[PDB]
C-alpha cells in the first residue's frame, strides 16, 4: 500500500497469532511491541532513556505480518504504550519513503 | 521516532 | 525521491538559506530543527520531557525545501540533537510510505 501521513501511520500487524495496531516509524531503529506471549527464547534488553529505561525481551526471527506483508526479524517485547514498527522491519517489507 |  | 530504510532516512533540507541534514520521521507529528537564526516572531515552547525539557522557538510559516519540494509549516527551532522532519511537513511534500 501507499500510506499518506495526514494521520499517524497506524496499521494492523499480525504477530504471535494476534492482531495489533502499530505505528510505522521511520525514526525508530527497531521494533517494540506491547507485552505479549511469544514462543521463542529471548534475551533481556534495556531500551529507551539515556542508556536504558525499560526492560524488554528481545525475540529474534519473529514472523510478523504488516498490512498483509510478511517479514521476519527481531521484535522487542515490553511495556511500550505504542507498538512501533521500526526500520529493522520496515526494510523487510520493502517499505520506502516516497515524494 | 516518537519525537512529536 | 524514493528513500530506503536500511539507513536512517537523513536528507538535506534547506531552511533559512542554510542546508541542514534532517531525519524523515514518520513517527514524529511535528518538526524540530537545530538552533539557527530565523526571521521574526516565534513563541516559546518547551519539549523533551513528558511535559517538556528543551527551550524551542515555535516559528510558524517557515519555508523548508526537501529535495526540491517546498513546504511551509510550523518548525520548533532549538538544540535538538537531531533535525527531525515530522508529519506536519512530510505531508506538505507529498511524502508517503510505500510497500
Amino acid at each position: 500500500p501507499q500510506i499518506t501521513l495526514w494521520k499517524r501511520p497506524l496499521v494492523t500487524i499480525k504477530i504471535g497469532g494476534q492482531l495489533k495496531e502499530a505505528l510505522l516509524d521511520t525514526g525508530a531503529d527497531d521494533t517494540v511491541i506491547e507485552e505479549m506471549s511469544l514462543p521463542g527464547r529471548w534475551k533481556p534488553k534495556m531500551i529507551g532513556g539515556i542508556g536504558g529505561f525499560i526492560k524488554v525481551r528481545q525475540y529474534d526471527q519473529i514472523i510478523i505480518e504488516i498490512c498483509g506483508h510478511k517479514a521476519i526479524g527481531t521484535v522487542l517485547v515490553g511495556p511500550t504504550p505504542v507498538n512501533i514498527i521500526g526500520r529493522n522491519l520496515l526494510t523487510q517489507i520493502g517499505c520506502t519513503l516516497n515524494f | 521516532a516518537g519525537a512529536a
